[PDB]
DNA sequence: TCAGGATGTATATATCTGACACGTGCCTGGAGACTAGGGAGTAATCCCCTTGGCGGTTAAAACGCGGGGGACAGCGCGTACGTGCGTTTAAGCGGTGCTAGAGCTGTCTACGACCAATTGAGCGGCCTCGGCACCGGGATTCTCCA
DNA sequence: TGGAGAATCCCGGTGCCGAGGCCGCTCAATTGGTCGTAGACAGCTCTAGCACCGCTTAAACGCACGTACGCGCTGTCCCCCGCGTTTTAACCGCCAAGGGGATTACTCCCTAGTCTCCAGGCACGTGTCAGATATATACATCCTGA
């Protein structure tokens, strides 16, 4: 058993080292013609647009967690908690 | 030389809203400032939707659309809804 | 005949002509119709009458008859949807609101 | 006799790489201002000033790194000073042919430059006051290792950093002294050094109460004549404004002789560097020829072909000196026993190299010298402990004593200084400072330019002085009036000749007229010479060997304008430190 | 004919999913009350571009949402994205 | 025994003070001159308008109370009331400035 | 002319008045110099566009326009300036 | 549709920096957009200079000031210099 | 009679008047001068030499022969100005900089 | 501190493919030549607005010194978060079938550019008085040691 | 918990200077034509988006267990605030010079519009080797132990 957090470090250099989606496709295709049933009824969408909407998404979260990432270290931690997401879109201008 | 300005438009507007209120210079420099703004915001956004649609003109379509692009929730609900007032009111006169 | 301006047919008080040629000399489009200098002068004059209003009732609530900077920016940064429009521009002489975090407060 | 016994390479002939000057060599008049033209500048804050940088190149290791690539531009900048006045600073300097106006730097050069040199020169002033007065913590303290003062510790939040030094100074400096230019000169003509002030001596004491002792150890005394300062409101070191403005507050003069006198207290009371100058120069050796306080490498005082010609003569000498050597009776019959391990190598490597030496030609004969000093090193070790052709900026003796600015002697004349930078122990990656053999190695891949300004600040040209300028020193006229009644106060005796490539061409141009020999002794060296330069010197058979080393200096000063001008064009290009990545992206794209 | 009404898809952004993303940010340990802020910052990112996606396809008078009007609202956005055309 | 208010009701009363007022916090000789000496790198013997000296006054003290504001907000954050330099270089760099 | 040290006119107390008007409460002793550092940052960035607006129009007067065009370019719209 | 892109030019380019360096499908459809991105923010911002100064032409002037105030530094001072170096070649000759 | 390029005349590889069409049809202006195209051209090609030589550089150091977008990404984000020129952009399948917090790091 | 065992990792060989590189027709768009006319460049002028001085005043900045309170470090606990393992689920991949709607073409008319005549709305000039800034003196409130 | 002193509010009075109204006088908006083509509109082809089914199997999920991290408490001491006193330079009101920005009248050459011609670039076919996968190997790291 390793000490917990050796397998976090090697989980942080594996998903840096590549660039794969991190999200299933199917669920997050199903968001997105959820979130846009309000807008629209019967609704298409291109193949090719719901990739775009999916890399949009995740480079998107990916930059929010380094900034929260920033914001814990700041208070003297290393867990991340909602109040350091809500600092940075606060700051950001976002909220 | 001469200088155009959106003042007296500014003013009129504030005598039917305020009757008995005035305004400073600053105030209506300011009040000018935001006039030209919102103007070339709207345009632009309208110039790139004709562009995007191989349009070469600049319809109501693309005010429209430009406002709501712009302008958040109800305040592009009442934009939309007194620009359509004017047209409706010019055309058919 | 006797002239009537384009901006008394459609009831406004902002210049359909005088954006018409705003709009012609922008360099838009090639092409501009005759609905969009009164679909946006129309615009303009609710976004102003509504900035103005909200500017008047700052303005009343500290018992004066000129509308200063100061008022404008009250108006503008007590309102979701004006603070959202405007949310990158600074108003000249206009101040900030008045806001004092709590845990700064004496207890 | 013996063996052909050794030939004594005598010290006196054959010294070490360092001859001297012997500081009187002029004993006659030669105080003629001959040399002049119209690239000469009387500049009386020269000394000073080359004073400042000998002093910083000897003290490396106690100054930041920014102050140790400096130049006499970046002195003159920093501190606004122009040349020309012989009372002074001549304000302003005039441009172009005709000038109403004068240049006046701010009109002149880019405006960061001229605040940067400032800034130096305000971090150089407080280093000096940091190593005099933080001594009460006597050199070694919490800020140890470093240098006492950097661009921070300049730049910080104490917003008088120079007060409280300033105090301490204006304490201490009333008892150590003040420059000449800061004593309260005598208006009332009659107390002279060797005089008194008052007769304090109301009568001489002639009827003594006992006849027993007539003598008297008071035959007539004074009041004493102790020369004073200047009063505490225009003594400048008390105004006010060197708190929070710096040095930059008082005359340009006044900061010169500000810096001198603060140098002086630095080498006097720094007990760090007063102690290590005492170290560096007595300590258990006598110089390889004896006492003497100034010295110069041997290729500067003679020259290249006249040094490498008598070492050629001395090379083939020892070379049989050696042979002698090896093969003697007593010194054979105490070899077999190991006598010493330097008297076998030696002896068996020379043995080896006769037969592959006499097997060269005499054509050959000067070309083994250059090409062989290197495995000739280690052959002296029982003659001298360096090559009589040796570096001189390796020693540790020939250290305090020495200048190397200077470049070269000339009779009736005088001597050339060239004020260059910092070579000792730091920046010796391309220093010019070095030995014969690689400077004039160096100098010719420049003359070839191999190596070009992107190299050149890529080796250490950032530490390296950028820029310079030659000067001519009149020691005849100086040797002189010390030598007869001391004519001096305020008296010049620096010239500038050449500040940039231009100038320094001009001067080759001008000095290769003086290396012209006196054909006009066998008359009837330009024209209209009795009015703007006196080229033909007085025809005779004095200046000779004068002209012999008047054509070595012009070899040397036409080997330098490669590397100078190279310099020259390396600051502009590259003045502040950039990505030059990008600078050959250039190249490799176009 | 078949135009169904979903509900509830949020919960198909997966915990390990979120745990996936902040890895590659950088994140060494994660709070449990992260993954419903997570969820809500991801739902008003969606809204917000395809609000004005679907806008650019009503002006276009099209009923499928292409790949440009996406790139489209992401620049309007300030979100510039390459590697999709325009 | 002199009358003395504890430490920080006089910052409350000069937050309120200044957040209530308008004009502008910076003396205008020396801003003005801050701004001649900056673009002396640019370009040799620029004149400025009033306005401009101004506007640039205006936009400057805009841009410091809104990254002040940011600052306090990470100040809070970290459990604290003093601002440190460690506050600003959080702010800056959450904002995309550094 | 050369001007310098002009940044020390950024007076300690002018900093805490803005530093008030943000609603900081207690100011470390260290925050002056950098926020001075930050100031320079900012004008050096409008300012040099500003100029560049001057230079292209050919003038030698740093108008007030080219001083609201920089910061419009800059993401940082000034109202009241024309 | 002979739809248009800056395919072999890139391609062109690249033979030139590493002769023997090839490149994805998609590799190039991130350049094409980098190039499109940049040509559209050059050429936007000449524009506003051009309406500024009351000028109805865009000349290299304004493309060098424009590129003066979109680039970063070194960036803006090597790109003036190629787009001074390539004029210059093109009038010269 | 012999067409000879524009762009050749420049010494250019990007097309000077593919440039110039798309100057004259965007509404950029009412007109285009004649050395415009040309300057933009080499701006142009300019930055994509810049940006494809960092790229290389990148694809050769992970003993691959062909770029995609992983090293464009890193070509980028690797230097300080084409950082600040491309700094509100996402690449597609670029992924991020390998870059770990210090204190995260294990001691 | 040195080390051994287990594990994840950098290393080395084999094969397997499909994505990139290489190679023909054609057609559209770039080049050449040419003319016109207006945008842009130049010279002359004038006036206003920016820079620089001067002296008085006083508000703000600087400096110094308690001392109170907040930043910070150290410690202890307890619960939430990571890690592992078996069981369940649904993503992914392929294949099949269908039709909505994207995308292109061809007609043709209604709308916008353009232009000359006419005029009336809005701009610059010029007064004038009232809203607001300021002051001074009294009222009320707020903060801090009891 | 109640009072003493400092801050702030308030009411009346006074003065000024800018907001707001009036008045010519352009010159930009409006009206009524003609002229061309941009886009509305109908119609057709065929791509690709949608739905569904089946089988693999990797990822998601649930639960168990343990320890590491977060958070609360305490104590220390340094460092910023509050206030007094000295000093300095900002500000104001006035004055003067002169540089540079704006206006005006010519002049000319550069760019648009047009027509003709042909080849550069793009769509469409083909090969093969760079990279991914597999599979077998020594190397470095982690965790526990002496």
């Amino acid at each position: 058993r390793y000490r917990p957090g050796t397998v976090a470090l090697r989980e942080i250099r594996r998903y840096q080292k590549s660039t794969e989606l991190l999200i299933r496709k199917l669920p997050f295709q199903r968001l997105v013609r959820e979130i846009a049933q309000d807008f629209k009824t019967d609704l298409r969408f291109q193949s090719s647009a719901v990739m775009a909407l999916q890399e949009a998404s995740e480079a998107y979260l990916v930059a929010l967690f380094e900034d929260t990432n920033l914001c814990a270290i700041h208070a003297k931690r290393v867990t991340i908690m909602p109040k350091d997401i809500q600092l940075a879109r606060r700051i950001r201008g976002e909220r | 030389s001469r200088k155009e300005s959106y003042a007296i438009y500014v003013y009129k507007v504030l005598k039917q809203v305020h009757p008995d209120t005035g305004i400073s210079s600053k105030a209506m420099s300011i009040m000018n400032s935001f006039v030209n703004d919102v103007f070339e915001r709207i345009a632009g956004e309208a110039s790139r939707l004709a562009h995007y649609n191989k349009r070469s003109t600049i319809t109501s379509r693309e005010i429209q659309t430009a406002v709501r692009l712009l302008l958040p929730g109800e305040l592009a609900k009442h934009a939309v809804s007194e620009g359509t007032k004017a047209v409706t009111k010019y055309t058919s006169a | 005949a006797k002239a009537k301006t384009r901006s008394s047919r459609a009831g406004l008080q902002f210049p359909v002509g005088r954006v018409h040629r705003l709009l012609r000399k922008g360099n838009y489009a090639e092409r501009v119709g005759a609905g969009a200098p009164v679909y946006l002068a129309a615009v303009l004059e609710y976004l102003t009458a509504e900035i103005l209003e909200l500017a008047g009732n700052a303005a009343r609530d500290n018992k004066k008859t000129r509308i200063i900077p100061r008022h404008l920016q009250l108006a503008v940064r007590n309102d979701e949807e004006l603070n959202k429009l405007l949310g990158r521009v600074t108003i000249a002489q206009g101040g900030v609101l008045p806001n004092i975090q709590s845990v700064l407060l004496p207890k | 006799a013996h063996e052909q016994v050794e030939p004594a390479l005598i010290p006196s002939n054959w010294t070490s790489v360092i001859p001297l000057l012997t500081s009187d060599f002029k004993n006659q008049y030669s105080v003629i201002s001959r040399l002049k033209n119209p690239n000469m500048k009387p500049v009386p804050y020269a000394g000073d000033i080359i004073k400042l940088m000998a002093f910083i190149n000897k003290f490396s290791s106690f100054f930041h790194s920014d102050l140790q690539n400096l130049s006499f531009q970046d002195f003159e900048v920093g501190l606004d000073l122009y040349p020309g006045d012989p009372n002074g600073s001549a304000a302003g300097i005039v441009k172009g042919p005709e000038d109403t106006s004068l240049l006046l730097y701010p009109d002149f050069m880019a405006i960061k430059d001229i605040v940067y040199c400032q800034d130096k020169m305000n971090l150089l002033f407080l280093s000096l006051l940091d190593l005099t007065f933080t001594e009460n913590f006597d050199g070694k303290s919490a800020k140890k290792k470093g240098p006492l003062t950097t661009w921070e510790n300049l730049k910080s939040s104490s917003k008088k950093v120079f007060s409280n030094p300033l105090y301490r100074l204006r304490l201490v400096a009333r008892e150590w002294g003040y420059p000449r230019e800061w004593r309260q000169q005598l208006p009332s003509d009659q107390d002279i050094s060797k005089p008194k002030t008052a007769l304090f001596e109301q009568d001489e004491q002639t009827p003594v109460v006992d006849p027993s002792h007539p003598e008297i150890l008071t035959p007539n005394i004074y009041t004493w004549n102790a020369n004073e300062p200047l009063p505490l409101e225009s003594n400048p070191l008390y105004n006010r404004e060197m708190d929070k403005n710096g040095i930059l507050a008082l005359k340009p003069m006044d900061r010169v002789v500000l810096l001198r006198a603060l140098t002086d207290w630095c080498a006097s009371h720094s007990s760090a560097i007063h102690d290590e100058i005492y170290k560096l120069t007595h300590g258990k050796k006598d110089p390889v020829f004896g006492i003497q306080t100034q010295q110069v490498p041997r290729y500067t005082i003679e020259g290249v072909d006249n040094t490498i010609n008598q070492f050629k003569k001395l090379c083939s000498l020892i070379q049989s000196r050696y042979e002698i050597r090896s093969k003697k009776k007593h010194f054979v019959k105490q070899l077999k026993e190991g006598k010493k391990p330097d008297l076998s190598r030696k002896l068996e490597i020379l043995k080896e190299i006769k037969a592959e030496l006499k097997n060269a030609v005499k054509s050959e004969k000067d070309e083994l010298l250059f090409s062989l000093y290197d495995k000739w090193v280690p052959l002296f070790e029982g003659e001298l402990p360096d090559q009589p052709l040796a570096n001189p900026f390796s020693e540790r003796l020939y250290k305090l004593r020495l200048q190397e600015f200077f470049l070269g002697r000339v009779p009736h004349i005088g001597d050339f200084y060239m004020p260059r930078l910092h070579s000792y122990g730091d920046s010796l990656e391309m220093s010019t400072f070095t030995d014969l053999r690689n400077l004039q190695a160096l100098l010719s891949k420049f003359k070839n330019n191999e190596y070009n300004a992107f190299t050149l600040f890529e080796n250490d040209g950032q530490s390296m002085s950028a820029q310079f300028k030659l000067f001519y020193h009149d020691t005849p006229s100086l040797a002189h009036d010390v030598a007869r009644g001391r004519n001096t106060s305020g008296k010049v005796y620096w010239y500038e000749l050449c500040h940039d490539s231009a100038t320094l061409l001009e001067f080759l141009e001008f000095l290769d007229y003086k290396i012209v020999k006196p054909q006009d002794e066998k008359k009837e060296t330009t024209d209209n010479n009795p009015s703007i330069n006196t080229n033909p010197l007085p025809k005779d058979a004095k200046y000779n060997t004068a002209r012999k080393k008047l054509q070595i200096l012009k070899e040397f000063l036409s080997d330098y304008y490669f590397i100078l001008r190279q310099f020259e064009q390396m600051k502009v290009q590259f003045a502040d430190m950039k990505p030059g990545k990008r600078q050959l992206r250039r190249i490799q794209r176009q | 004919r078949h135009r169904k009404v979903l509900r509830d898809n949020i919960q198909g952004i997966t915990k390990p999913a979120i745990r996936r993303l902040a890895r590659r940010g950088g994140v060494k340990r994660i709070s449990g009350l992260i993954y419903e802020e997570t969820r809500g910052v991801l739902k008003v990112f969606l809204e917000n571009v395809i609000r004005d996606a679907v806008t650019y396809t009503e002006h276009a008078k099209r009923k499928t949402v292409t790949a440009m009007d996406v790139v489209y609202a992401l620049k309007r956005q300030g979100r510039t994205l390459y590697g999709f055309g325009g």
